[PDB]
């Protein structure tokens, strides 16, 4: 149960990295 | 163009979402190999005989660790500095017992971050930038190289490289202090000045720029909306900031030149980290911190202890306890 | 730009050095004598090299009593 | 032209005067033998 | 505390005669001990054989007795095992083996007396710390 | 008109060293804290409080001098010069450790004065007082470490002593007795300090390597004017570089500089909370599940159990000299030691 | 002139960059700097000699230059004993005198002679962009370096030999008569792994290979120098490199950095061209010598050191390497690749030989192991010898530690300097080393990433 919890949180962070890079708000010059 | 030139154009393209480049051609596979092996080992690797005395240390989550205690454990002292790839083992089971994952990971990782450094040079060149961000990044690279490669070489074993884990990092620090008195070494003291000062100057610079943001928003808006990405006008009043900081101390202690200021912000932590990396890399050859043990002596010859002698008592406690089954002879010579 | 005389003016003037060729060495020598006469030991209560221990006892004269601590250092010092 | 005794003058000497006295004291200490 | 004539008075021979060393002799002995001996005997222990130390009580039970000037000076000329049974000049620095322990080549008779005096005086200053090892650091 | 407004005028004159109302608190307290430290490290012993030499006069060097804490028997006495311990005797006061509370307390009020100075000058110049707000982190550290920690312990004796090696001893004490590296509040402190140093380096390097060519010199510092309207470096190019190198990049300069305050200030505040816990010995010392397993299974070993053995060595080998009021005599047969060493 | 920022474009703290296109003054800077190097070699040697006590080991006296002279066979005899200090004196004086000549020429070219050389001499003048002139000067210097490598050969073969720690019967000066010429051996060193038990070129363990290697290097450098005098860079080279003064400097900085790290490892592990008689034992050596010391002591007391099981189950004195060889136990199991003349008589085909250990250990071996165990390269920055918890008493830091640490520090900063100047030379050749053109910012002409 503890191992599942640690790996789950880690996996969410890796997923977050993916969205934060490839699905970021695009920088736009105004 | 021919197919090779098309490939070169893609590799060196400024329009890839992540820059590849020739350094990236080495960086990407090596960082992937190191990352994948590390994640699998941290979760599932069996215990590793780090000190070569058939006393395996459990590092992985499934073998009883949490995030704080877990590690990928350095390779066996019986291996020393020998190169121990998977194909030198008779089996994966042997490879795992002897700490094979540690070597695969640190060697791919070090190649990867050296190439990450070259890649920072490379993109700056493709974008028409000045080139020296990679020189700033050379400080963390030097520090990682010191603890994963130079220190093991000097001591004769990757079993004395820093473990890949949170508590294993602390173990490395405590034993290092016992064996080198790093706290009393001026290069580590410069390192501390580097990171305390870097944190101080980050907070100082952050607070001074934030203090002088030009009013562009109402009180119900984040002030951050007062800056638009790519606008040409500066977003804070550096004359106001200097007028504040120069009065906080005195006028000539404050930067009025933003280029000088930002050079100082780069140089202070980078130089401090260079020196602390050199501290580890030279204590790797046992040139150790200052030794004032018994330096103060009274008229008869009695030692008068100083705080250095109290430090020595703490170092002794770590010395005599560390690797409690590994020493058979009276001196710890590596 | 706050109205005081620039330091570079001051420390390159002969008048500054006429004054400070006297005052800086006088202060330095006074500090030297504060030590060489032994006065520093007595002002601050710092043991001289022969005064940390008596000849037979090899125990630290540690203060153990808060409100008669002053008198206790007096006793430890009379034991030398 | 310029004033000579200022707040700055006081701040300079509150630091500089003891510093020189202390350096003379510490120089003397280098010749103390046990 | 002070380095007094009483502290500097040590047994000269095994018959109870004493000798009073000068402060110069003591300082000479400490210097020569560091020059020729401390690489193995720092603080009164023995790095290459920790079972044998330089405490006065240990020296007194050596054969022949080494807890006096004559015994120590003789040891530096013709060292023996603790029971006196074997001569060990081939593996221990001595005047007899100055050819293979070259730091002994310029030690005079006066130098040996000073080293011996240092070995006997130092536990009178340091107590159990002399020969105690790291426990006493 | 009015003596208060006339005094306010003089305090706020634009001069080489600004004074202000805050200066009435700051300058005497800062001068006395620094002067006390220089006085103690130059001339004052720790023989009667610690059994230690601690001054240049006794033979220490810059790394080993200190103004050391009072003896444990003093408890948390303010140790005022005119108080019941020293009774006005300056010499005895120094021997009792009175300079430690002198420095700690004048230092505390000087830090108050300094943060008031940051507020006062910001108000006079017309800027927002974020520099003062950021300085709350140094204050949180000073108060938690030099005042709250010893106040939770038996006496000022266990506060840090004001010296280089004395502070190193404090670090190793916290390792051996508190297992302070294991504490998640210290870990957040480390992330904020190293993260702040990282931000300092990377931002300074990024600005210096995305500069616009605003002059002809190969040395580029002269090509900046403090009064110029234009950014001196390209945020757009900097943003593309880091986006392609690292995957993300700043796009908002105001957020960037706020973040540079946030990270180290927050880290120091977190480390202070952990130290408040250690004032009560409320440590992150153990993982209970680790201990239950290790107690039942003598083949189970982790880096966590390895570090506790080091801690046990620290306590047994350092306590007799580090805690002289306890009169510890540990016969050498009881000292924990591995094989041979 | 141009000796200000306004005319030269460089601030005072980058003032030597004002010399990039002033070949006469730059020659002066280089010649004067060579005088500084030679000055130090001479003065430091005389200082070492003035402080030298011939009956203490060199490594007890903080010497790094006298050991270099002694390794060449000058001043020493069997076992490394100093028989004559006059060669040390000669080396020191002649370097010191020579540095006056170099300093004279450097000062002359730097402030008195022609500021540029091209108007004065087409032979000595040069343009950094003239690729053929660049390879010609490179070629002259390759020939000079090749001659230098052959001077070592001539010393070893015709002018008294070299100090050989491996000489049969004990270390001694020995004339090398059969240097190794077989390229399979010489260049085989180049293809050895740098990892444990292999050690790349740092593993060279006999003077025949050392001398033969310098014969090859001497001829390679002379032949390469002739080649570069007679050729101009090929097209593929022209297209691959930056051709500028700062670029060439950056290439040499990378090279010197690499060489510095190599010398660090050489002095740390190698005991052939850094004899332990002069430099002290290596780290591996002293750790092995401790195990040897207590094996000898306990066996004298009656221990059967082959059958003695240590606390872990491994042999207390003797165990197996991962490939089966008999090696010393305890922590020094990591150091089983160590080889030294005091230990090899005990080694047989299967490793350390128990019968030789029981019967054949000589007093000179016990002495050497005791000496090396107690001169391990551990010590403090203020030169307190021993482990970090040692008390003050012994004034010792091994020459190997001084030489390894100094050259790691220098090699490191030279790698940083390589990155600095390589990055700058690239940017300067492409025309943006002074910053981004506001009216021609490259990223503004690129498609957005998203
Ligand atoms: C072109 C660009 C660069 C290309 C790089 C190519 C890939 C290589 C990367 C280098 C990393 C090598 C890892 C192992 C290095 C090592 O274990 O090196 C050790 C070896 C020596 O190995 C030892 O060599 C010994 C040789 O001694 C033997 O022989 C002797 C003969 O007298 C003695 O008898 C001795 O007792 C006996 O054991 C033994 O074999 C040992 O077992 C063996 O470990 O050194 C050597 O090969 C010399 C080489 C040392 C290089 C060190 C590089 C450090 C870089 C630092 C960067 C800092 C951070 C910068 C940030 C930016
Ligand atoms: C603003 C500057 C400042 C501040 C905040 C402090 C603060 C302190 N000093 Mg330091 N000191 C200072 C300047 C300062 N000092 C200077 C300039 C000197 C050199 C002369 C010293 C020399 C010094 C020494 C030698 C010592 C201290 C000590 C102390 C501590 C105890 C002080 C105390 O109890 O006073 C109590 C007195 C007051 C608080 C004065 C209050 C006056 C009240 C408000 C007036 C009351 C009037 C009443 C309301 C009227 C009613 C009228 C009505 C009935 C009609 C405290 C931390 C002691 C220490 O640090 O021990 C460890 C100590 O030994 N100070
Ligand atoms: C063969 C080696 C070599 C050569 C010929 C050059 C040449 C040059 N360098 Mg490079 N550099 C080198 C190695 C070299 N460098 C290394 C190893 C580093 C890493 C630190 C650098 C980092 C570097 C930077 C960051 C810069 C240069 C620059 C330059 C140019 C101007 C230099 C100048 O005027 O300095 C003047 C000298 C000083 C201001 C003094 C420096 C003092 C050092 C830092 C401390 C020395 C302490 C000493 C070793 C020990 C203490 C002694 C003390 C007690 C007295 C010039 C072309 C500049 C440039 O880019 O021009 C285009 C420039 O900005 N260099
Ligand atoms: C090895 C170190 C070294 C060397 C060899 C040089 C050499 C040179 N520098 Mg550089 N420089 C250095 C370090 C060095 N520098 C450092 C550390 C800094 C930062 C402080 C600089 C900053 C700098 C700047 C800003 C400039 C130079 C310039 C020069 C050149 C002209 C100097 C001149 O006009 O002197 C004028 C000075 C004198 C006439 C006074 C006397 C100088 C002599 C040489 C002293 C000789 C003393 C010696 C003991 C005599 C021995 C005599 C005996 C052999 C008979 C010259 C080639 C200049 C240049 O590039 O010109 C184009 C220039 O503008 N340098
Ligand atoms: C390869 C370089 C090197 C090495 C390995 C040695 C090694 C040694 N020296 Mg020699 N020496 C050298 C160069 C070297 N020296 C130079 C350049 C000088 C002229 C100053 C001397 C003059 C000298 C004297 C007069 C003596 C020695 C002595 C010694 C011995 C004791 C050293 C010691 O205690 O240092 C103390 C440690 C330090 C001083 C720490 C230095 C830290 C440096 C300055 C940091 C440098 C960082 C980097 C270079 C700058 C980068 C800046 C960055 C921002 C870019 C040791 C064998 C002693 C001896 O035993 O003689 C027999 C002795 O008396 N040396
Ligand atoms: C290697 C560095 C070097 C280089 C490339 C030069 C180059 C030059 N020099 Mg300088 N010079 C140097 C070092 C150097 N010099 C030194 C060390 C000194 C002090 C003696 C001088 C003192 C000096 C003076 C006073 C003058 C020059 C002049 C010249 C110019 C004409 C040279 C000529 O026609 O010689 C012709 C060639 C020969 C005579 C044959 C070579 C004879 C040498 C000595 C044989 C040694 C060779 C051997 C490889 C050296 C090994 C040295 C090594 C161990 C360090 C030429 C640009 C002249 C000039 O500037 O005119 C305007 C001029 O008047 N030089
Ligand atoms: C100071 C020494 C030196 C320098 C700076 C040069 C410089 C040059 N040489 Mg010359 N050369 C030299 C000595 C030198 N040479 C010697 C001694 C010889 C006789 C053997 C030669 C024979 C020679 C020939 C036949 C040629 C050159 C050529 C060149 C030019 C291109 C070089 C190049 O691309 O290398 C870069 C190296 C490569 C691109 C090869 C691949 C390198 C791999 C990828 C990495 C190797 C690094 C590795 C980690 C090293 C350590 C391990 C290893 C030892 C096992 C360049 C001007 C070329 C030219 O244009 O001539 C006119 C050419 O054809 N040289
Ligand atoms: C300090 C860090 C180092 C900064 C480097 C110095 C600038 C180096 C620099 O740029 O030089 C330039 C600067 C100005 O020199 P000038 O000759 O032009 O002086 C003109 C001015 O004095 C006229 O207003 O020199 C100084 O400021 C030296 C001041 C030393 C300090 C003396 C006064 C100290 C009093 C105490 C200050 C307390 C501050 C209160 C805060 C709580
Ligand atoms: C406590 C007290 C008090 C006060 C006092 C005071 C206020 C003092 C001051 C004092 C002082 C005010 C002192 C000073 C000193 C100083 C010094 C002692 C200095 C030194 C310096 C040096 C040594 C330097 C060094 C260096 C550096 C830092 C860096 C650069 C380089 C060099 C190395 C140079 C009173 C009476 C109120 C009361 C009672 C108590
Ligand atoms: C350019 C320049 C520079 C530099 C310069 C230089 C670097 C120079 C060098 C110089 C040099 C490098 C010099 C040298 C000299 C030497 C000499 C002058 C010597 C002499 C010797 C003798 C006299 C000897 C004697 C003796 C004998 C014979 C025997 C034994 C004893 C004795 C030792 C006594 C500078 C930085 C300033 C800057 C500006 C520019
Ligand atoms: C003396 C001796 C010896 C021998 C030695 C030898 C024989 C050596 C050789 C050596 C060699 C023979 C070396 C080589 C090296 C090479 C190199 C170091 C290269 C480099 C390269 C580079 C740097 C490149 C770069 C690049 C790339 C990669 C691509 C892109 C473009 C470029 C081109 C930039 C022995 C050990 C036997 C023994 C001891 C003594
Ligand atoms: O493995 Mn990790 O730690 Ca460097 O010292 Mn020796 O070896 Mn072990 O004991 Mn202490
Ligand atoms: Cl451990
Ligand atoms: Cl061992
Ligand atoms: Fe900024």
């Amino acid at each position: 149960m503890e191992t599942i919890t640690y790996v789950f949180i880690f996996a969410c962070i890796i997923a977050l990295f993916f969205f934060a890079i490839f699905f970021r708000e695009p920088p736009r010059i105004t | 163009l021919n197919l090779w030139e098309q490939f070169c154009s893609w590799v060196t393209s400024t329009n890839n979402r992540l820059y590849v480049g020739w350094f990236g051609v080495l960086m990407i596979p090596t960082l992937l190999a190191a990352t994948i092996c590390f994640v699998i080992a941290f979760i599932a690797a069996p215990p590793v005989d780090i000190d070569g005395i058939r006393e395996p240390v459990s590092g992985s989550l499934l073998y009883g660790n949490n995030i704080i205690t877990g590690a990928v454990v350095p390779s066996s002292n019986a291996i020393g500095l020998h190169f121990y790839p998977i194909w030198e083992a008779a089996s994966l089971d042997e490879w795992l017992y002897n700490g094979g994952p540690y070597q695969l990971i640190i060697f791919h990782f070090l190649i990867g971050v050296f190439c990450y450094m070259g890649r920072e040079w490379e993109l700056s060149y493709r974008l028409g930038m000045r080139p020296w961000i990679c020189v700033a990044y050379s400080a963390p690279v030097a520090a990682a190289t010191a603890v994963f490669l130079i220190y093991p070489i000097g001591q004769g074993s990757f079993s004395d490289g820093m473990p890949l884990g949170i508590s294993g990092t602390f173990n490395f620090m405590l034993v290092f202090q016992a064996e080198h008195n790093i706290l009393m070494h001026p290069f580590h003291q410069l390192g501390v000045a580097g990171v305390f000062g870097g944190a101080l100057f980050s907070a100082m610079h952050g607070s001074l720029v934030t203090s002088s943001l030009i009013r562009e928003t109402t009180e119900t808006e984040s002030a951050n909306y007062g800056y638009k990405f790519g606008q040409e006008e500066e977003t804070y009043n550096i004359v106001a900031a200097h007028g504040y900081f120069g009065r906080l101390i005195f006028q000539y202690a404050s930067f009025n030149n933003s280029r000088a200021l930002h050079f100082f912000l780069a140089a202070w932590p980078v130089i401090g980290i260079w020196f602390t990396a050199l501290g580890i890399s030279t204590m790797a050859f046992n040139l150790n911190g200052f030794n004032f043990n018994h330096s103060v002596v009274d008229a008869q010859g009695n030692v008068i202890n100083t705080w250095a002698d109290i430090i020595n008592r703490a170092n002794l406690g770590m010395e005599v306890m560390h690797e409690r089954n590994a020493h058979n002879f009276p001196l710890d010579l590596a | 730009t706050t109205g005081e005389r620039p330091f570079s003016d001051i420390i390159t003037s002969v008048r500054y050095w006429v004054i400070h060729s006297i005052t800086i060495p006088a202060l330095f020598i006074a500090g030297w004598l504060f030590v060489s006469t032994g006065l520093a030991y007595d002002v601050f209560g710092t043991p001289r090299p022969d005064s940390y221990y008596a000849q037979e006892q090899r125990s630290i004269p540690l203060v153990t009593d808060r409100f008669e601590a002053k008198q206790q250092v007096e006793t430890f010092l009379e034991q030398l | 032209s310029y004033p000579i005794f200022t707040v700055r003058w006081v701040a300079v000497h509150t630091l500089a005067v003891p510093t020189i006295f202390f350096l003379g004291a510490i120089a003397a200490m280098q010749f103390i033998q046990r | 505390a002070e380095l007094t004539p009483e502290v500097l008075t040590v047994p000269l021979n095994s018959e109870g005669k004493t000798i009073t060393l000068t402060e110069k002799q003591y300082l000479e002995g400490k210097r020569l001990f560091q020059y020729a001996c401390a690489s193995c005997h720092v603080g009164g222990i023995t790095k290459t054989n920790p079972s044998l130390d330089l405490r006065t009580e240990t020296l007194a039970l050596a054969t022949p007795p080494r807890d006096n000037i004559e015994g120590l000076v003789d040891y530096m000329k013709n060292p023996t095992t603790y029971d006196g049974e074997q001569e060990i000049a081939e593996v221990h620095p001595s005047l007899r083996s100055a050819d293979i322990f070259p730091k002994m080549r310029n030690l005079t008779e006066k130098d040996l007396v000073a080293i011996a005096g240092h070995i006997l005086v130092e536990p009178k200053i340091l107590g159990d710390k002399w020969g105690g090892g790291k426990v006493y650091y | 008109r009015g003596w208060f407004d006339i005094l306010d005028d003089w305090l706020k004159r634009d001069r080489f060293v600004f004074v202000g109302w805050s200066g009435i608190l700051l300058f005497p307290c800062a001068y006395l804290a620094l002067g006390g430290w220089l006085t103690g490290t130059t001339f004052v012993t720790s023989w009667y409080t610690h059994g230690l030499a601690s001054s240049y006069l006794e033979g220490c060097n810059f790394l080993t001098v200190a103004v050391s804490t009072p003896a444990n028997s003093m408890g948390h006495s303010l140790l005022l010069l005119w108080g019941p311990e020293a009774q006005g005797d300056f010499t005895r006061w120094c021997q009792l450790g009175g300079l430690w509370t002198f420095i700690a307390l004048h230092g505390a009020f000087g830090l108050i004065g300094f943060m008031l100075r940051q507020f006062e000058i910001a108000r006079l110049v017309g800027v927002r007082p974020y520099n003062a707000i950021a300085f709350s982190a140094p204050i949180a550290v000073f108060v938690s470490v030099f005042l709250i920690y010893p106040l939770g312990q038996s006496s000022w004796f266990f506060a840090p002593s004001f010296g280089v090696a004395a502070i190193f001893r404090f670090l190793l004490f916290f390792q051996g007795f508190h297992n302070w590296t294991l504490n998640p509040f210290h870990m957040m402190g480390v992330a904020g300090v190293l993260g702040g140093a990282l931000l300092c380096a990377i931002h300074g390097a990024t600005v210096e390597n995305t500069l616009f060519q605003d002059g002809e010199g190969a040395s580029t510092f002269r090509a900046f004017n403090p009064t110029q309207a234009e950014e001196t470096y390209s945020m757009v190019t900097a943003n593309r570089f880091w986006s392609q190198i690292f995957g993300i990049a700043f796009s908002n300069k105001r957020w960037l500089h706020f973040f540079m305050l946030f990270v180290p200030v927050t880290g120091l505040w977190m480390s202070a909370i952990g130290v408040v816990g250690l004032a009560l010995n409320l440590r992150s010392y153990d993982f209970i599940s680790q201990e239950i397993r290790a107690a039942e299974d003598p083949e189970f070993e982790t880096f966590y159990t390895k570090n506790l053995l080091l801690n046990e060595g620290i306590r047994a080998w350092m306590a007799p000299q580090d805690q002289p009021h306890e009169n510890f005599v540990f016969p050498e047969e009881v000292l924990p030691r591995g094989n041979a060493l | 002139t141009n000796r200000d920022q306004e005319s030269s474009g460089f601030a005072w703290w980058a003032g030597n960059a004002r010399l990039i296109n002033l070949s006469g003054k730059l020659l002066g800077a280089h010649v004067a700097h060579a005088g500084l190097i030679v000055f130090w070699a001479g003065a430091m040697t005389l200082f070492e000699l003035a402080h030298f006590i011939p009956e203490k080991p060199m490594y007890e006296q903080g010497l790094i230059l006298i050991p270099h002279i002694a390794t060449l066979g000058w001043g020493v005899g069997p076992g490394g004993e100093v028989v004559d200090t006059f060669p040390f004196f000669v080396v020191g004086v002649v370097h010191l005198i020579s540095s006056a000549v170099l300093g004279f020429g450097g000062v002359y070219h730097a402030i008195r002679g022609p500021e540029t050389l091209e108007e004065y001499s087409s032979f000595f003048g040069y343009d950094w962009k003239d690729k053929n002139k660049m390879t010609t000067i490179l070629g002259f210097h390759l020939i000079v370096l090749g001659i230098g490598a052959l001077l070592l050969v001539a010393k070893a073969m015709f002018f008294g030999g070299l100090y050989d720690t491996w000489a049969p019967g004990g270390g001694d000066v020995r004339v090398i008569t059969n240097p190794t010429l077989d390229p399979r051996v010489i260049f085989g060193y180049l293809l050895k792994s740098p990892f444990g038990g292999e050690g790349w070129i740092v593993s060279v363990n006999n003077l025949e290979d050392v001398v033969g290697g310098h014969i090859w290097i001497g001829l390679i450098c002379i032949a390469g120098g002739i080649w570069h005098i007679l050729t101009t860079p090929f097209g593929w080279a022209r297209r691959a490199f930056i051709w500028s003064g700062e670029a060439y400097l950056s290439y040499s900085l990378g090279a010197l950095s690499m060489m510095g790290f190599i010398a660090t490892c050489f002095v740390w592990f190698n005991n052939t061209v850094y004899p332990s008689e002069f430099y002290g034992p290596t780290g591996p050596e002293a750790s092995q010598a401790q195990a040897m010391t207590f094996l000898i002591r306990d066996q004298k007391l009656g221990a059967n050191v082959g059958s003695a099981q240590g606390p872990t189950g491994l042999g207390k004195y003797l165990m197996r390497s991962p490939t089966g060889e008999i090696i010393f136990g305890g922590e020094t199991m990591r150091f089983w690749d160590f080889r030294g003349p005091w230990l090899e008589p005990l080694r047989g085909p299967n490793g350390l030989d128990l019968n030789k250990i029981k019967n054949d250990i000589q007093p000179w071996q016990e002495r050497r192991a005791a000496e090396y165990m107690t001169h391990a390269p551990l010590g403090s920055l203020n030169s307190v010898g021993g482990v970090a918890t040692e008390i003050n008493s012994v004034n010792f830091v091994s020459p190997r530690s001084w030489l390894a640490t100094s050259h790691f520090v220098l090699a490191f900063f030279f790698l940083v300097g390589h990155l600095w100047h390589a990055g700058r030379a690239r940017a300067a050749a492409a025309g943006f080393e002074k910053g981004i053109d506001r009216e021609s910012e490259p990223v503004l002409s690129m498609p957005s990433l998203d």
